[PDB]
């Protein structure tokens, strides 16, 4: 059965996506970020996810593979989703969808 | 960082449709989606029970056509009442994803769109499913008034009357996935049958 | 020569291609439960030639029995005996399915060579609409001894086998 | 009048090779039953609809057209408009092919449905015996869409769905053979026209057999085991999402419209405002050429037929919220223990009351 | 040659009827959201994942309950044409029939006691 | 649409028929490819009595009880390979073979 | 008449600011709202009764407090008018932006003058509130429906 760390914008599965299936596999550990497309991304932003949860799941990782640690490392991905979304390098879509600002509404930094 | 959380300012503005044909086959698309919405019967806690008072005779939504049903997938309306604990956010994601694409969803009673009493000092409570899932309406109060939630069925049906069958590429995933191995001990689960035929339930240890 | 007879004819032909494609695809396809439901279909188009030969009861009787009860049961049994199939390859097998195309080959040969030889009597006279009336006739005064028989028959079925797959 | 007369000859004043003409008036009966197939399927949803909320001191749909007419309009548009899902590991030939083999051979079972005299389609020699033979083949629709399922839930709701509606086959068969005694044939409208001034008042077990078989066709609340949602969920309707449910949907509503002007025609009849009408006579009406008295009696063996199909529909979604649910045992006891029994027992006396008493048999 | 009347709508009727699933499911499919792939695809386990290993317990249930629906199936196929012609017939058919039918009674008392 | 058509017919039919009894592997196979063997026949009898008898058809009684009896020794033929099933808990008929 | 044509937005593009009358059902009004939307014209809906003075929270700046619950002490968060910093982002080939209010009965005659007053100047804005009312959906301009 899938282990899996599924959030808005985050989902971490515990296996690998052939063509749209998941087929568990117990090292995998495939990453979904924004598929309801909540934030408008870009391919410098992209990247830094990808590192980040390289370095996540990589450098820190000796501990089982129950769920909570698969929560434990969608938490911290998504934290620094918020970052990057906090600094400005992307934004939220403005999309015609339901747009509701989940991760906080536009202030001015004063 | 000038605006924090900024927003997209996209570009090729809009490709929509104005001939009097197509706007007017997008009413009846429209009409014909909004007057017929199908809730998944899905309760979690106290608030359910006045959703259930919803279905009853006082004030039924089977006006407005409302017919609740058991399987996601033919459900296109998942009204989540009740607070969703860690436990069981990815219990519901499933639901929610497994259930055919042009779906909604109402956040009803403070536990779903805020954490709601559950807010402080609680350390299981999803703090508002608007982190878990694209929420349309949401209701406030510990248990609303069940002509609330009818309340927010109207400002739902209002919202879905604004569609445009020009428009239904925003309604994908876009799927931006990644790989990586990792080095992690894949345990035993710890959750089976074996509960009466369990060796330690038939006689006591020495 | 006309449009009843094109019609009659040109559903023959359909319903034959449909009966030849099925029973193929019972016996030559991997997957068994592809099998149980071209049987089912096999048993339609027979059930349909049928009521293009002046028999509409027997058609009706086919897909009572046979896509009805036949292939329920057939369905049925094919689920119970599901274990993923591991059939390992067995060295005697070209020479068994060579001879069995061979033998069939030629009694096909064989059989045609027969039905395209012998004088049949065609008797042009048009048959009976009212068939069942007539079957009906037949099971009391000349097949007596088979429709009382019958009954004795389906309960020594029953018997044995319910005793067969009985659990105990 | 005969439609069909002047439908024909006016096409052939014109040529046309008057064989040929006869071939283009097969869709005229061929789609106006498919409308009236249609239009019943749309009111048994909107009856259903609203009379389980009468029932229940309720108002149904109010807000889709002026009564919530257009209420079955917009469930079944919605599901048109609803994204297809295939599950992982399903198979996707007998998935999309399940919940037509349930359908097709519903409608098909439309040929002998009379509505009066010469208003049907090609009043059959094998008339209801061809229905009795076309009712078994939804068991294969069933046992494909849960056969093709990677949903162990769905699976076994296949097999309890199959296993539901072969059960009451042999009580339904064993009920249309009494009714065939006294009808001297399996034709509809020679089934009905023994009724000349109702076979209810003489058959009055095999009608009960009847029309308990037909309302336990995986029908109605009475059983509906596998839409008994409280068990199980939807048990093998749980994986289709779009048109691919709607064809459920749909299926299960005009097997119910069927099945209430089956009723009719056979124990009651599709004709016969209650006086025995066609002894008008006192009227004077040369009824043989008569243009309008033609007209006139169409439209009161039409109106008649569909009171005494209103009637069952009434009752069927009547007792949908009356009677309780059987397990799946109390109900596999109804066929086999007791329809089964009381169906031979019934076909043996017609048989001992048509040999003695040949009249009125 | 072909002398059964009423023959000429059953096969159209069976064309026009087959062609509605395959037409109202294929304006559907013309008309509907397009995909939705990755995990829309899953089984429905009441929102859990499905335990693994999945198989059914087999069960001889419901091939009992099938045999014994071949066995009467036969009967009504027997006994359709014996009420149809019951007028030409009349005693001495009766007997047959009774005897007929004691059989099948006798044959459904051995699988109700077991 | 002659006699000849639906002789052939019935012949090929026989002829996959025994084609899938003899090659397939699967124990059920055998049974399905025997049911299309009595298809087959019941088929020439229906042919034979629409030609040649068509006034007292005595081939469709005669269809009529193959069709009964194919119907009950399906149901024996299940029945027995539910009791070999249930031992040596295969139906590759290449497994029942307590002989050299 | 069971189905419409444009009128609505000349009407909008003429007036600047109506008042909506549509029936308590809400599945009507979102047609014209795609009418509007299939012209150029951007909306959003923000359901005025929860709006401030209406003239710090559309023209200038305001200080949203958010719910510190024991924890986190008052912070502010001075968010951006919700109409300037919604017609920088307007699409390149944008007619303009028009207001959706949902509730508009909460509000009172003052503001409405206000709303009203508001679509002169700020050229490319234009406003609708769905003041509840009439069996049918009508409009009536918003500058009349007041005094
Ligand atoms: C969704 C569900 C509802 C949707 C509606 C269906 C869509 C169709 C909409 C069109 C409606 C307009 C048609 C007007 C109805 C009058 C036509 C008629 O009666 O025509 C009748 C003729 C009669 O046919 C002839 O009828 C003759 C005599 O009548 C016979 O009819 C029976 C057979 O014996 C009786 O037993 C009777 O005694 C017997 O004499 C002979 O049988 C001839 O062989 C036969 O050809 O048939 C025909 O063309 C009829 C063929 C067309 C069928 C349409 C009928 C629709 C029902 C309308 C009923 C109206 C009720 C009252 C309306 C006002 C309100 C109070
Ligand atoms: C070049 C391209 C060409 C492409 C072709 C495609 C284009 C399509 C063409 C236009 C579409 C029109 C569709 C419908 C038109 C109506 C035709 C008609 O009127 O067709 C008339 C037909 C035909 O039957 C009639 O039949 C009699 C004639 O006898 C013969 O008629 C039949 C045919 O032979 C039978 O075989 C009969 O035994 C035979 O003897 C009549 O007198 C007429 O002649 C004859 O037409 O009527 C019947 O079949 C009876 C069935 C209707 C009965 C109505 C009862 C109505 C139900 C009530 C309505 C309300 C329901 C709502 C509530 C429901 C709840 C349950
Ligand atoms: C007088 C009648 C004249 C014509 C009548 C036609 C009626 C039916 C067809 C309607 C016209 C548009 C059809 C195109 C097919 C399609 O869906 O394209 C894909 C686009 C989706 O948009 C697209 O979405 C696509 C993605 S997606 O797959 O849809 O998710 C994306 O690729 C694309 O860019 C985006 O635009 O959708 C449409 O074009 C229309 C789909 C829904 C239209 C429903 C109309 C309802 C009418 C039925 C009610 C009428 C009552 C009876 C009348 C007889
Ligand atoms: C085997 C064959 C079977 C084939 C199957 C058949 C398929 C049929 C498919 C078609 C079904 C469509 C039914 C529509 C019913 C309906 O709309 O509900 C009626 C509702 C009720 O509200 C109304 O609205 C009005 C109020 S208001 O102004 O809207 O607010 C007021 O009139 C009142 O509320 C109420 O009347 O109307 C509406 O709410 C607005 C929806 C607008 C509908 C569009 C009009 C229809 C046009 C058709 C397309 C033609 C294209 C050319 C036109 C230029
Ligand atoms: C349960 C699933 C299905 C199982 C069985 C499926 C198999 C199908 C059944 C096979 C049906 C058998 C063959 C049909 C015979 C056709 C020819 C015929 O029947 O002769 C009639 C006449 O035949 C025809 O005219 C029919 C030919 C047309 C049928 C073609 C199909 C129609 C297709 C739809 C209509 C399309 C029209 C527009 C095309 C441009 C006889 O007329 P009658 O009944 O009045 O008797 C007396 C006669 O009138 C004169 O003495
Ligand atoms: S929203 Fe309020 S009423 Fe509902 S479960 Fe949470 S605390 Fe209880």
């Amino acid at each position: 059965m899938l282990l899996k760390s599924t959030t808005r914008h985050v989902h971490i599965y515990a296996g690998h996506v052939v063509d749209g299936e998941v087929h568990p596999d117990t090292e995998t550990l495939t990453l979904n970020v924004d598929p309801d497309n909540e934030l408008e991304w870009n391919e410098a932003a992209l990247a830094k996810v990808e590192a980040k949860f390289r370095e996540l799941v990589a450098n820190a990782a000796g501990e089982d593979l129950t769920e909570y640690n698969l929560r434990r490392i969608g938490s911290d991905l998504e934290h620094f989703i918020r970052s990057l979304l906090m600094q400005g390098e992307i934004g939220y879509n403005l999309n015609s969808r339901v747009r509701n600002y989940s991760l906080g509404i536009p202030r001015v930094n004063h | 960082p000038a605006i924090l959380n900024p927003i997209a300012r996209p570009e090729v503005p809009q490709e929509l449709a104005e001939n009097i044909i197509l706007t007017s086959l997008n009413d009846v698309y429209d009409w014909a989606r909004l007057s017929s919405l199908w809730p998944l019967m899905y309760g979690t806690a106290c608030c359910f029970i006045e959703f259930a008072a919803m279905i009853g005779s006082r004030f039924d939504f089977d006006r407005f056509g409302l017919v609740p049903r058991n399987s996601p997938r033919q459900a296109d309306l998942i009204i989540t009442s009740g607070t969703i604990t860690m436990k069981m956010a990815p219990a519901l994601v499933r639901l929610y994803e497994q259930m055919p694409s042009p779906k909604y969803v109402i956040a009803m009673g403070a536990c779903t769109i805020t954490g709601g009493m559950f807010s402080s000092d609680s350390y299981s409570a999803v703090r508002g499913v608007d982190k878990l899932i694209p929420v349309d309406v949401y209701l406030p109060g510990c248990p609303p008034r069940p002509e609330a939630i009818m309340d927010a069925i109207v400002k739902l049906r209002k919202k879905i009357a604004n569609e445009h069958i020009n428009e239904r590429g925003n309604l994908a995933q876009t799927h931006r996935l990644f790989t990586a191995k990792h080095k992690m001990k894949p345990v035993p689960p710890i959750l089976t049958g074996q509960y009466l035929n369990a060796p330690s339930r038939q006689a006591p240890p020495p | 020569m006309d449009l009843a007879t094109l019609t009659q004819t040109i559903t023959f032909f359909a319903l034959a291609a449909a009966v030849i494609i099925a029973a193929l695809g019972v016996v030559l396809l991997d997957n068994v439960v592809y099998s149980a439901f071209l049987l089912g279909g096999v048993f339609l188009s027979i059930a349909g030639l049928y009521i293009l030969m002046n028999a509409d009861f027997v058609s009706a009787a086919q897909i009572l029995i046979y896509v009805g009860a036949v292939n329920v049961l057939i369905l049925f049994a094919i689920m119970l005996v599901n274990k993923r199939e591991t059939y390992t390859p067995v060295p005697g097998r070209w020479l068994r399915q060579g001879g069995a195309a061979v033998v069939s080959l030629g009694v096909f040969a064989l059989l045609t060579k027969m039905i395209l030889q012998t004088p049949w009597q065609l008797s042009s006279v048009p048959p009976t609409p009212d068939s069942i009336t007539t079957i009906g006739q037949h099971f009391f005064s000349d097949f007596l001894l088979p429709f009382e028989l019958a009954s004795v028959l389906l309960l020594m079925a029953l018997i044995g086998a319910v005793v067969l797959a009985r659990r105990e | 009048i005969d439609l069909q007369g002047q439908f024909i000859s006016a096409l052939q004043s014109l040529g046309l090779s008057h064989d040929l003409a006869k071939l283009l008036w097969l869709p005229l009966p061929m789609l106006m039953m498919l409308i009236v197939a249609t239009v019943g399927v749309l009111v048994a949803v909107w009856l259903e609809r609203k009379i389980s909320a009468a029932v229940q001191q309720r108002i149904g749909p109010e807000y889709i057209g002026p009564l919530g007419i257009l209420a079955p309009l917009a469930d079944g548009l919605k599901l048109i408009f609803k994204e297809d899902v295939l599950p992982a590991n399903s198979d996707r030939w007998l998935f999309t092919l399940g919940p037509a083999v349930v359908v097709i051979p519903v409608f098909l079972s439309y040929i002998i449905v009379p509505f009066g005299q010469n208003l049907l389609i090609s009043n059959l020699a094998m008339g209801v015996f061809l229905w009795i033979a076309l009712s078994s083949i939804a068991p294969i629709g069933l046992l494909m869409a849960g056969y093709a399922s990677n949903n162990k839930y769905s699976l076994l709701g296949g097999l309890r769905a199959a296993a539901q509606s072969i059960s009451y086959e042999i009580p339904l068969a064993l009920a249309v053979l009494a009714v065939a005694m006294m009808s001297n044939g399996l034709g509809t409208v020679e089934i009905v026209e023994q009724q000349s001034q109702w076979n209810v008042w003489r058959q009055p077990i095999g009608f009960l057999v009847f029309w308990i078989a037909a309302l336990a066709e995986c029908e109605r609340l009475p059983f509906d085991l596998p839409e008994a949602e409280e068990e199980l969920v939807a048990g093998y309707q749980t994986e289709y999402a779009g048109m691919k449910f709607a064809l459920f949907y749909l299926g299960a509503y005009v097997n119910l419209v069927l099945s209430a002007l089956l009723v009719s025609v056979l124990y009651f009849g599709g004709w016969s405002f209650p006086i025995p009408l066609e002894t008008i006579a006192n009227l004077l009406g040369v009824s043989e050429t008569n243009p309008f008295l033609q007209i006139a009696f169409a439209v009161l063996g039409i109106t008649m037929t569909l009171i005494k199909a209103y009637f069952f529909v009434f009752l069927a979604i009547l007792l949908r919220w009356t009677v309780p649910r059987v397990r799946i045992d109390q109900l596999l006891d109804l066929g086999w223990k007791f329809l089964l029994p009381v169906g031979l027992v019934n076909l043996l006396l017609t048989a001992g009351l048509k040999l003695a008493f040949p009249v009125a048999f | 040659v072909f002398v059964l009347s009423g023959y000429e709508y059953f096969l159209g009727f069976l064309i026009i009827c087959s062609l509605v699933p395959v037409l109202a499911l294929a304006a559907s499919a013309l008309l509907r959201p397009k995909s939705g792939r990755m995990i829309r695809l899953t089984t429905y386990e009441s929102g859990m994942e499905p335990i693994g290993g999945a198989w059914i317990q087999f069960n001889v249930r419901y091939y009992m309950f099938a045999l014994v629906f071949v066995i009467f199936d036969v009967e009504t196929v027997f006994l359709y044409p014996w009420a149809v012609a019951f007028h030409q017939l009349g005693l001495l058919a009766f007997i047959e029939a009774l005897i007929f039918i004691a059989i099948l009674v006798v044959a459904l008392v051995y699988a109700w006691r077991k | 649409m002659q006699l000849t058509y639906v002789l052939i017919l019935a012949a090929l039919l026989f002829c996959i028929g025994i084609y899938g009894l003899v090659t397939s592997r699967n124990a059920v196979r055998v049974l399905m490819s025997i049911e299309l063997l009595l298809n087959a026949v019941n088929l020439n009898l229906i042919g034979f009595a629409n030609y040649l008898d068509g006034q007292q058809i005595k081939g469709q009684v005669f269809a009529v009880f193959v069709i009964t009896v194919a119907a009950a020794e399906a149901a024996v033929g299940l029945a027995i390979i539910l009791a070999i099933y249930r031992n040596r808990d295969t139906v590759d008929m290449e497994k029942f073979n307590l002989l050299k | 008449g069971l189905l419409a044509g444009y009128q609505f937005v000349k009407d909008l593009e003429s007036a600047g600011a109506l008042a909506l009358f549509v029936p308590p059902e809400g599945g009507f009004e979102g047609r014209y709202q795609r009418r509007l939307r299939s012209k150029g014209y951007t909306t959003l809906p923000m359901s005025a009764p929860g709006l401030g003075d209406l003239a710090a929270y559309l023209t200038q700046e305001h200080g949203i407090r958010p719910a510190h619950t024991g924890k986190e002490d008052i912070r502010v968060y001075f968010q951006p008018p919700l109409v300037t910093y919604h017609l920088e982002n307007l699409p390149p080939n944008a007619k303009g932006l028009v207001l959706w209010l949902i509730d508009g009965k909460r509000l009172s005659k003052q503001e409405f003058a206000y709303l009203a007053q508001l679509t002169q100047t700020l050229p490319k804005f234009k406003v609708v509130v769905e003041v509840g009312g009439d069996r049918v959906v009508r409009w009536e301009p918003l500058a009349d429906w007041v005094a």
